RNA sequence: CGCCUCCUAAAAGGUAACGGAGGCGCCCAAAGGUCCCCUCAGGCGGGACGGAAAUCCGCCGGAGAGCGCAAGGGUAGAAGG
RNA sequence: GGCGACACACGUGCUACAAUGCCCACUACAAAGCGAUGCCACCCGGCAACGGGGAGCUAAUCGCAAAAAGGUGGGCCCAGUUCGGAUUGGGGUCUGCAACCCGACCCCAUGAAGCCGGAAUCGCUAGUAAUCGCGGAUCAGCCAUGCCGCGGUGAAUACG
């Protein structure tokens, strides 16, 4: 994944509706384009809207989801099975 | 096993299998269909009906065409039939001498 | 139940044998024999107790094995499937999990050919 | 065991080089 | 006791790998086992074996605070 | 009587943390070990190789006394069951020899179980019985990866004269069950 | 179409109809004699594989089980094992 | 975001199923090409990917560089294995504004199918086929097992 030297990867533009989230006192729906951003362990508790390409998809952040990329939450794709 | 490929064109699934039962006609010889394709096709004068099957005998390789597309299919099988039939039987035109 | 639960074949080179416990490659198995000091070479059949008790210590307390190795890998994936990760959902459907193509080919995930 | 990048053969087919092929 | 259908029960000795030894009976005199009460990890208080990780994820990741308010 | 140490263990550590624990005013009254019943339901030997002579030489190790065979009270389709066949084994280990077996119970073969993670805290009766089974039967010090054809389990019933399954837990803990929860 | 069991059958016996329902034409060398011992089905709880039901442990459980076969009578203070 | 979907079907290939083989170590013999935010010797950290140093070279000088099969020695002993390397868990490296979808690489762990493949079917007549490695275009990286080249070793068989 990304290299341990270089940073953990958030788009800044998002960082800070998520900072500016924690000083008023938390909590509106965040519309992102940011499917890259990681979740970051300030960003718990909010309910970040995901875009996939058509939707902006609710997802309520948890302790257990931080590590991973905004985008793991949002699906891209539409599958029901076969035939 | 059973494959159809429609060319610059959009078919229904009901079309398709319409296809595997004219080409079912061929079954009668009781040899060996092995990999047949369909291939369906729209030239402005009217469709076209391609075919490239291989059996124990030979390969089957036909095509026809007609203003309608379910008669084109057809007089491929037609094509197919009468190539079939001459693989199967041409091993017989000489037993004697 | 020699170490740690399984019975390592006999028969065979300590290196080798190492191997048949689940959590212990080539690798960790050259591991073990350096820091408890025997020779890789000896057959599993000609180890002193005293070799053996030491091997077995060793790796029981060095590295998690068997059953709750196995465990924490369940643990990995019941997580990842329920926190609801893409990651999470090639798993929730016996799929694919690296990024691999799907069109063709994916049998071992899949499981032999389900005709339609 | 071109396709087993775990030993030296599989390191000169994958290109790589690593503790299985060292340079 | 029936006579002639019954395995004979003598002292025994029991030894684990911890180096623990058991006085107790059995119908085989010496016995060497890789584990006992002693030294099995349930047992003997809570000894957390390999793991006394603390999880340790994933809040407990921290690499790092670097990124900046 | 043998001095067996768990015996002992009874009457000296047990008994008596038992009668402060409970306060009972008889020596009676406080909870004995009526007996082990050792339980092989096998019938993996119903017809095929109906030499399970194999296991009764194994139980006969483990305990050191020979089991006697049970059979089919009725006879049953669907596990091809005609009445009358051999399908289990049972040894009803009494006074020194359960002690004995329990000592090494305890001691070694539960230790030996995979992934042992304590015994089940809810396998008690409600008229303080405890009930456990085993996968397999090289658990015990006896039975060597040698000497076994084939993996098999067992059923293992201790009965207490204790009234109350509050009172057995009692009991079978301070001789030293371990409990998981 | 002979034989057995129940009902009809009117509380002794018997009692008809092309009245209502079922069985027999065998079997068992033990499934016979005797001595000794043992007691069920089922319900709840507990117990590796093991399930509604295999075998094991506990409690309750007079007989509803069993008794080669139909039915009836009988029957654990055994006719059952 | 998609072109990377996945009940299925077909074509092309890669890697195998092993002892004329597999692993470890030591040791040889090519040719064609490529190279200035380019190839990078040599030293250092790290199991390693790589990171830091840092010399040379507009290159018949300097570098990519090790060719591999081969040779010597040592293990495996016919086992779904010291065959095979798919799949999955975990830990990292690099490119890049960015590796969730969706990169490559490294290391620990995992260690699938597969025991030579029905009907059918392809290539090749000699430095060919078979086997073995190296370069290049494209290109930040790369899904190249593709393509265009280059040598190494080196057969069988043709009545007709
Ligand atoms: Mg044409
Ligand atoms: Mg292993
Ligand atoms: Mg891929
Ligand atoms: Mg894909
Ligand atoms: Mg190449
Ligand atoms: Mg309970
Ligand atoms: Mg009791
Ligand atoms: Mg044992
Ligand atoms: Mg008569
Ligand atoms: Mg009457
Ligand atoms: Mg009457
Ligand atoms: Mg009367
Ligand atoms: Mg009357
Ligand atoms: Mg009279
Ligand atoms: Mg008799
Ligand atoms: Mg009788
Ligand atoms: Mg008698
Ligand atoms: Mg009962
Ligand atoms: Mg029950
Ligand atoms: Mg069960
Ligand atoms: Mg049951
Ligand atoms: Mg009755
Ligand atoms: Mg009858
Ligand atoms: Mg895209
Ligand atoms: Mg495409
Ligand atoms: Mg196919
Ligand atoms: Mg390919
Ligand atoms: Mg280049
Ligand atoms: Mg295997
Ligand atoms: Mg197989
Ligand atoms: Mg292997
Ligand atoms: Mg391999
Ligand atoms: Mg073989
Ligand atoms: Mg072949
Ligand atoms: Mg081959
Ligand atoms: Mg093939
Ligand atoms: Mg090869
Ligand atoms: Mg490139
Ligand atoms: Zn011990």
């Amino acid at each position: 994944p990304r290299s341990l030297k270089k940073g953990v990867f958030v788009d800044d533009h998002l960082l800070e509706k998520v900072l500016e989230l924690n000083a008023k006192g938390e909590k509106r729906l965040i519309k992102t384009w940011s499917r890259r951003s990681t979740i970051v362990p300030e960003m718990v508790g909010h309910t970040i809207a995901v875009y996939n390409g058509k939707q902006h998809v609710p997802v309520y952040i948890t302790e257990n989801m931080v590590g991973h990329k905004l985008g793991e939450f949002a699906p891209t794709r539409t599958y029901r099975g076969h035939g | 096993t059973m494959n159809i490929t429609s060319k610059q064109m959009e078919i229904t699934p009901a079309i398709r299998q319409h296809v595997a039962d004219r080409l079912a006609k061929l079954e009668k010889w009781q040899t060996h269909l092995i990999n047949p394709h369909i291939i369906l096709s729209k030239e402005p004068q009217g469709f076209v009906a391609d075919a490239t099957i291989n059996t124990p005998n030979g390969v089957l390789v036909a095509s026809g065409k007609h203003e309608d597309m379910y008669t084109a299919i057809n007089e491929l099988i037609n094509k197919l039939e009468r190539q079939l039939n001459k693989l199967q039987h041409k091993g017989e035109a000489r037993r004697a001498a | 139940a020699r170490i740690a639960g399984v019975e390592i074949p006999r028969n065979k080179r300590v290196d080798v044998a190492l191997t048949y416990i689940y959590g212990i490659g080539k690798a960790r198995a050259k591991e073990a024999l350096e820091k408890t000091g025997i020779n890789p070479a000896t057959r599993v059949k000609d180890l002193t107790e005293a070799e053996v008790v030491r091997l077995r210590e060793y790796v029981e307390n060095t590295w998690k094995l068997e059953g709750e190795l196995r465990a924490e890998v369940a643990a990995n994936i019941k997580r990842l499937m329920d926190i609801g990760c893409y990651r999470g959902l090639r798993h929730r459907r016996g799929l694919p999990v690296r990024g691999q193509r799907t069109r063709t080919n994916a049998r071992t995930r899949k499981g032999p050919r389900k005709t339609v | 065991g071109k396709g087993d990048r775990r030993t030296r053969r599989g390191k000169i087919w994958r290109g790589t080089y690593g503790k299985y092929r060292p340079r | 006791m029936k006579e002639g259908i019954h395995p004979k029960l003598v002292p025994a000795r029991i030894i684990c790998g911890c180096g623990n030894v058991i006085e107790t009976y059995s119908t085989k005199p010496e016995i060497y086992v890789e584990v006992c009460s002693k030294c099995h990890p349930f047992y003997t208080g809570q000894q957390r074996f390999v793991d006394t990780e603390g999880r340790v994820e994933r809040f407990q990741r921290r690499y790092g605070d670097s990124y900046r308010k | 009587p043998l001095d067996v140490a768990l015996k002992r263990k009874y009457y000296e550590e047990v008994r008596p943390e038992l009668i402060r624990r409970f306060g009972y005013q008889n020596v009676w009254e406080v909870p004995r070990l009526e007996k082990v019943v050792i339980n092989q339901g096998l019938g993996e030997a119903k017809e095929d190789a109906r030499i399970l002579e194999k296991a009764a030489q194994e139980l006969a190790l483990i305990t050191g006394q020979k089991p006697a065979v049970t059979r089919a009270k009725k006879s049953i389709s669907n596990f091809k069951l005609r009445k009358g066949m051999p399908i289990g084994l049972r040894v009803t280990l009494r006074r020194d020899r359960m002690w004995i077996f329990l000592e090494k119970l305890l001691n070694v073969a539960l230790p030996r179980i995979r992934d042992f993670r304590g015994l089940n805290p809810n396998s008690f009766d409600g008229r303080g019985n405890y009930n456990l089974g085993l996968r397999e039967q090289l658990i015990f010090p006896e039975i060597t990866y040698d000497m076994v054809d084939a993996l098999r389990g067992m059923d293992i019933a201790v009965v207490t004269t204790a009234e109350t399954d509050e009172e057995a837990r009692a009991l079978l803990e301070l001789l030293g069950f371990p409990f998981r929860k």
